[PDB]
């Protein structure tokens, strides 16, 4: 009965990941005054499945200069960590209930940067090495602020358990007492997931395709499934943390439906953002995060350390 | 007369009213929200797409497309092998041979257009004194081999008979501009 | 013109030819992502540059 | 209110193709279920519709026949299947359909259109249309 | 037979996936590449056929030769074509690519891209209108639809 | 045990898709296909040569700040102490010297990338 | 009578060409005032 419960997590997520590729191509379409896919199936609904099938019948590439062990490991790691980020998410009851879920999300997210690094390095190509060394630069940019932002929000929550955020937001979104951190949190998630205007590791304009330039076929498909799963998860995580869905102990179906509506809406804003802005320069990404966000995040960390103290609003341990 | 695109240094003083506006611009990302608005407005505009191949892009009667050899209303070929289309062709795309016919007429035994040399300039259409060679309105004639794009006389006369109904009306709509 | 109906010499002065030659100069102390911008700002079409 | 008018046009389009079979047939062949005015039809079976309230470029369109010249074109439709009389109207090179301004008849004009025959056994094959130029000597057929 | 029938429908299945996802390589040479950008523009929106431009030849299915191929660029065009994973298709677009075009007699031009790579579809014009290229692209999908790889494997 | 099961299931899917990708397609290997990519021309040198890091000082400053995260992450448990004055004073100082350290590096052109 | 394509008598109506990006939005104080209100109520 637990195996059936994995099915009803990993399969709906994978289906939802695929259609995000369709929603991306049609929202980008209509925002660009065109229609996006709409021939492959009714309104393109079969277009995601065509792309998947075609990619797994495409010849896979084994470049002569490549380090095969890491070349193969990297896409496999990418998609594993994308699916593993989901098992602790409470919706409103998580598949795996962890006391330090927030750290499991932080630690799993960091380890997924090594799929970019190892793949790029293992390709033994100049454009793939440029892409990898932007993954290093991008992580050094957003890592420090992203952890501290979480610390600030969790001092109103009382613990690193994700399931306790449901109870913190019983009467109010954390977005209100924390909208400065949500603004900084949201931009971090665009950097965490290599999403425009921060698609610097890929960055088709400057690097031909960045880290995955030497990847074709099914191995390259796994990288994308990982990229789009993370988009849903990071916005799903942002919905739990800051936009707490309605939770009634008698209507757990209500929390999921409301959780989905806000997660879909936030996922759309990622697609909305990609259609609206030019791409950052990856040196300027560091300056954004270290010279703007970091000074503000440290101050808000000190604000939220003191805030429960001088209002006697310390969250409970349990 | 000239104008400055990026000059504005008629420096004003930063009022507390104005400084707080600069800060809200920077902290609240206001100009970046304006850009999000412009792409949101486009989402609710009707797309400019047309439903090809069921809908077609507009064309004018002058459209320079696929070539064709025309006839007179009696069915006689208009081409008299004058070779002026050949002398003008910028691409040397036309090859012609001629001789007296069985009835003594001046007619071509060969007439080729290598449609892979052609630049579709329409100059042959202008040079022809009897409207024999024209560029019809067809543009959907891509092939699966190079050799199919070397048109000999039979092929070009067949295009003439295929498209005459439409060629004749386009000349009727445009010859007065020529 | 040599007096005939065919030109004797025809040299085209492509504006983009000298602009491309200034790409090196305009790109001192810039990153790869700026060379992408400097190429775009010069308005480069290679039909005229190469001929 | 306006939202209801929109659903009115939506219903009117869903039921305006003659049954469920009609709506599925048009929707999966053209991926479009608008309701134009039938302007005419050709000897091959293509139907020509128009709606002048649409913006220029979608105000005219064709639903290709499902069988032309013995070929099955229920799924394989290409723009070369429009004959030359409608080719001019469909491309907005004129303003009046052939049903009211027919082309001048000629005895050599093709009666039967022919679409792109590339890849098929009907495909054009180039060749030299001149005759031999140098004639060779023929030796005597007898001993000397 | 039953197996020979099943192989036929499996053939349609794999073809359909390749017909419905053609990813041309971001790659144009001269003025013909401007009309290829118009086919991507809103009016024609090739994306609605499942046609997405991808920069890397590893991720690309189709190479559209959209402009003149000079001798200096001939080896490089072949190299990016070799690096395309198979199956892979070439659309030759324009007179320059089709057979040299306006530069057929130039000392520096390859008289047709089909001396360098195998070409599937030839699109005439200088340039072909975006619809002409679109007709050619859709004529490549029908060519794939006629593919019979699995059935031929069965009869080997 | 559940958390071990769900992750093997994740790994097996990633493995299973990896095997299908390599043994399902029809592969035609030759030298010119499997060479490295570099925009159509041959690479002029291997990609394993040194690649100068213009942000190296920020890289090692990330390490120092990374460990200063490890000192602030116990705070959610620390605000449960009776010695609230002490907990708060230590917290304020810790964040303030991280800020003072950051200001010094910022003013020393330490955040600037080496040209 | 000569029939050539020409502009109508009087000419065509004026055509806008200058930049016309509107000035719009709340004041600096209103933005900050709302945000600081939202924090204060959230902290309470
Ligand atoms: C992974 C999920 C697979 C499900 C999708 C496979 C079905 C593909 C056919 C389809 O959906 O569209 C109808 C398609 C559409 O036809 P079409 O692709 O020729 O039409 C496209 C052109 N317009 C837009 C004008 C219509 O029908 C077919 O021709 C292909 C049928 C093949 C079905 C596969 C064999 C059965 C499976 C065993
Ligand atoms: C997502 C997964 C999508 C797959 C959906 C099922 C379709 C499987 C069809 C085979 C995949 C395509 C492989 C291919 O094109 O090669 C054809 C090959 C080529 O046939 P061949 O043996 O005649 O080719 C010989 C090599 N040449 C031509 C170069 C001389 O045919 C097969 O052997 C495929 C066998 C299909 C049996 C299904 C399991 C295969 C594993
Ligand atoms: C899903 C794909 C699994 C089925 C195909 C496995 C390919 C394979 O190993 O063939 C058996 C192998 C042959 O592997 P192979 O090299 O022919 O794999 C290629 C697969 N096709 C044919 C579809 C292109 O048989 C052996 O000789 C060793 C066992
Ligand atoms: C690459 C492979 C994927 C790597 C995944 C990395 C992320 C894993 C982080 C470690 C998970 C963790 O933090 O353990 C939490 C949990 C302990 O449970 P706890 O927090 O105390 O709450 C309930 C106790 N009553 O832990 C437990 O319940 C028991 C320990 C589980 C450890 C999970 C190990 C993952 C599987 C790795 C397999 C090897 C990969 C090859
Ligand atoms: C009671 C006590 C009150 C205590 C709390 C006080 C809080 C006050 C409010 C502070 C809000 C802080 C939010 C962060 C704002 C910020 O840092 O933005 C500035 C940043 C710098 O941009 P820059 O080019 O440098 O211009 C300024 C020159 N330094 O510019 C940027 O951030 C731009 C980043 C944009 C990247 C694109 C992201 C998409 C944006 C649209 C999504 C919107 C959702
Ligand atoms: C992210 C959360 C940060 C808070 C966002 C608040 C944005 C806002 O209040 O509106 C700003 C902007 C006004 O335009 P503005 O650049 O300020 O023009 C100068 C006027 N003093 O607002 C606008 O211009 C409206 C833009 C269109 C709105 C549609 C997008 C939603
Ligand atoms: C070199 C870096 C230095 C920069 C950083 C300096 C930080 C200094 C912070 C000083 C703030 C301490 O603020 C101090 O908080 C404590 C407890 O929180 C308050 O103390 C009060 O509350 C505590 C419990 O909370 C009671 O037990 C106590 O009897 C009462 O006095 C003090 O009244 C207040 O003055
Ligand atoms: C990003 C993805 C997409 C789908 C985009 O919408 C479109 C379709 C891709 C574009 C813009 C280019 C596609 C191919 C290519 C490399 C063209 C050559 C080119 N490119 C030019 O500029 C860009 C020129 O500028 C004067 C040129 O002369 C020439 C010759
Ligand atoms: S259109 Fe121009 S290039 Fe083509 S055959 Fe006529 S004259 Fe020659
Ligand atoms: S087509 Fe016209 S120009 Fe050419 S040879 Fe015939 S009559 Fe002369
Ligand atoms: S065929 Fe004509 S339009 Fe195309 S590249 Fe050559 S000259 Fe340019």
């Amino acid at each position: 009965m637990f195996f059936i419960n994995i099915l009803t997590l990993l399969v709906p997520i994978l289906i939802a990941m695929a259609f995000l590729t369709l929603v991306e191509r049609k929202i980008l379409g209509y925002m660009q005054l065109r229609k996006g896919p709409n021939i492959v199936g009714p309104y393109g609904i079969l277009q995601p499945f065509a792309d998947a099938m075609k990619l797994f019948m495409k010849e896979p590439m084994r470049p002569l200069t490549t380090s095969m062990s890491l070349f193969i490991i990297a896409p496999t790691l990418s998609l594993t960590l994308a699916l593993s980020l989901w098992v602790p998410l409470p919706m409103p009851h998580p598949l795996i209930n962890l006391n330090l879920g927030i750290l499991f999300i932080l630690a799993t997210s960091s380890l997924s940067v090594y799929s970019i690094l190892w793949s790029g390095w293992a390709s033994n190509s100049k454009y793939s090495l440029f892409g990898a060394l932007r993954a290093v630069a991008q992580t050094i940019s957003y890592e420090v602020t992203m952890a501290i932002i979480l610390l600030s929000v969790l001092l109103m929550n009382g613990s690193y358990s994700l399931q306790t955020l449901i109870t913190t937001q019983e009467h109010m979104w954390l977005l209100l007492p924390a909208w400065p951190m949500a603004m900084m949190w949201f931009i971090s998630t665009l950097a965490e997931t290599n999403r425009a205007p921060f698609d610097l590791t890929e960055g088709e304009s400057e690097l031909v395709s960045g880290f995955n330039v030497e990847y074709a076929a099914g191995p390259f498909a796994l990288f994308f499934m990982a990229e789009y799963t993370n988009i849903i998860l990071m916005n799903a995580l942002t919905t739990i943390i800051f936009l707490g869905p309605l939770y009634y102990i008698n209507l757990p179906e209500l929390y999921s439906t409301n959780f989905m509506m806000e997660a879909l809406l936030l996922s759309s804003t990622f697609l909305w953002i990609r259609a609206s802005y030019p791409r950052f320069r990856y040196d300027q990404l560091m300056h954004l995060l270290w010279k703007n966000f970091l000074p503000l995040t440290l101050a808000l960390c000190m604000w939220h350390i003191s805030l429960p103290i001088f209002t006697a609003g310390v969250p409970p341990y349990m | 007369t000239y104008k400055y695109v990026n000059k504005k240094e008629q420096e004003s003083e930063v009022d507390m009213k104005s400084a707080t506006d600069n800060a809200a611009r920077i902290l609240m990302w206001t100009e970046l929200i304006r850009g999000l608005g412009m792409t949101l407005s486009y989402l609710f505009r009707e797309p400019a797409t047309i439903n090809y191949p069921f809908e077609k892009g507009p064309l004018s009667p002058r459209f320079r497309g696929e070539h064709a050899l025309r006839r007179y209303p009696s069915g006689e070929e208009r081409c008299i092998a004058c070779k002026l289309c050949e002398a003008i062709c910028p691409a040397q795309a036309i090859t012609i041979e001629a001789e007296p016919r069985a009835d003594g007429s001046r007619r071509t035994t060969r007439y080729d257009i290598d449609m892979t040399k052609c630049i579709y300039c329409g100059f042959c259409q202008e040079a022809c004194p009897v409207d024999a060679i024209v560029e019809g309105p067809n543009f959907e004639f891509s092939t699966e081999t190079h050799e199919e794009l070397l048109y000999n006389k039979e092929k070009l006369l067949n295009n003439g008979d295929k498209w005459e109904a439409e060629i004749a009306a386009n000349i009727q709509a445009d010859y007065l501009y020529r | 013109s040599d007096g005939s109906s065919r030109p004797y010499r025809c040299k085209i002065k492509a504006p983009g030819f000298a602009h491309l030659a200034g790409l090196d100069k305009m790109s001192k102390g810039h990153m790869l992502a700026d060379v992408v911008a400097i190429i775009g700002t010069q308005d480069i079409v290679f039909g005229e540059i190469d001929r | 209110m306006e939202l209801v008018e929109v659903l009115k046009r939506g219903v009117q389009q869903v039921t305006g193709h003659g049954g469920l079979r009609g709506l599925l047939r048009v929707f999966f062949r053209a991926n479009d279920i608008r309701i134009g005015t039938l302007v005419g039809e050709d000897k091959y079976g293509n139907k020509y519709y128009e709606d002048n309230k649409q913006f220029f470029g979608r105000h005219r369109w064709v639903i290709y026949t499902t069988e032309m010249n013995g070929k099955n074109t229920f799924w394989d439709v290409d723009g070369s299947m429009v004959p030359p009389e409608w080719h001019r109207w469909l491309h907005c090179m004129t303003d009046d359909p052939p049903t009211t301004n027919p082309p001048t008849a000629r005895k050599f004009i093709w009666t039967n259109h022919k679409f792109n025959v590339s890849a098929t056994p009907e495909q054009y094959v180039p060749y030299s249309t001149t005759r031999k130029k140098i004639h060779e000597w023929v030796p005597p057929s007898t001993p000397y | 037979s039953r197996a020979e029938y099943v192989v036929t429908k499996l053939d349609d299945l794999i073809n359909w996936a390749r017909r419905s996802s053609l990813w041309p390589m971001t790659f144009g040479l001269a003025c013909c590449a401007v009309e290829m950008m118009h086919m991507a523009a809103p009016r024609y929106d090739m994306d609605r056929f499942g046609v997405v431009f991808r920069a890397s030849p590893r991720q690309a299915d189709v190479m559209i030769v959209a402009g003149t191929l000079t001798n200096k660029m001939a080896p490089a065009l072949r190299k990016v074509y070799d690096q395309m994973p198979e199956p892979r298709y070439v659309v030759s677009m324009g007179s320059c690519a089709n057979g040299g075009g306006y530069y057929h007699y130039s000392y520096s031009v390859v008289r047709g891209c089909d001396r360098i790579v195998p070409v599937d579809i030839y699109v005439p014009g200088c340039p072909p209108t975006a619809e002409a290229l679109l007709y050619g692209i859709l004529q490549l999908q029908r060519k794939i639809k006629r593919e019979q790889k699995l059935k031929i494997w069965y009869r080997r | 045990m559940n958390l071990y099961t769900v992750i093997f299931i994740n790994i097996l899917l990633s493995l299973t898709l990896i095997l299908v990708a390599f043994w399902l397609p029809q592969m035609n290997l030759y030298s010119e296909k499997a060479n490295p990519y570099e925009c159509g021309f041959d690479p002029t040198s291997s990609a394993r040569l040194p690649f100068s890091m213009k942000f190296f000082l920020v890289a090692i400053t990330f390490l120092l700040f990374d460990l200063e995260i490890a000192l602030l992450l116990p705070l959610p448990w620390a605000i449960q102490t009776i010695k609230t004055s002490t907990m708060m004073i230590m917290a304020f100082i810790l964040v303030t010297i991280l800020s003072l350290g950051l200001a010094y590096e910022w003013t020393q052109k330490g955040l600037e990338w080496t040209e | 009578k000569v029939k050539q394509d020409m502009p109508p008598p009087g000419g065509y109506g004026p055509i806008d060409y200058k930049r016309n990006l509107p000035r719009r939005g709340l004041s600096g104080y209103s933005m900050f005032a709302v945000g600081i209100g939202a924090l204060i109520f959230g902290y309470w």
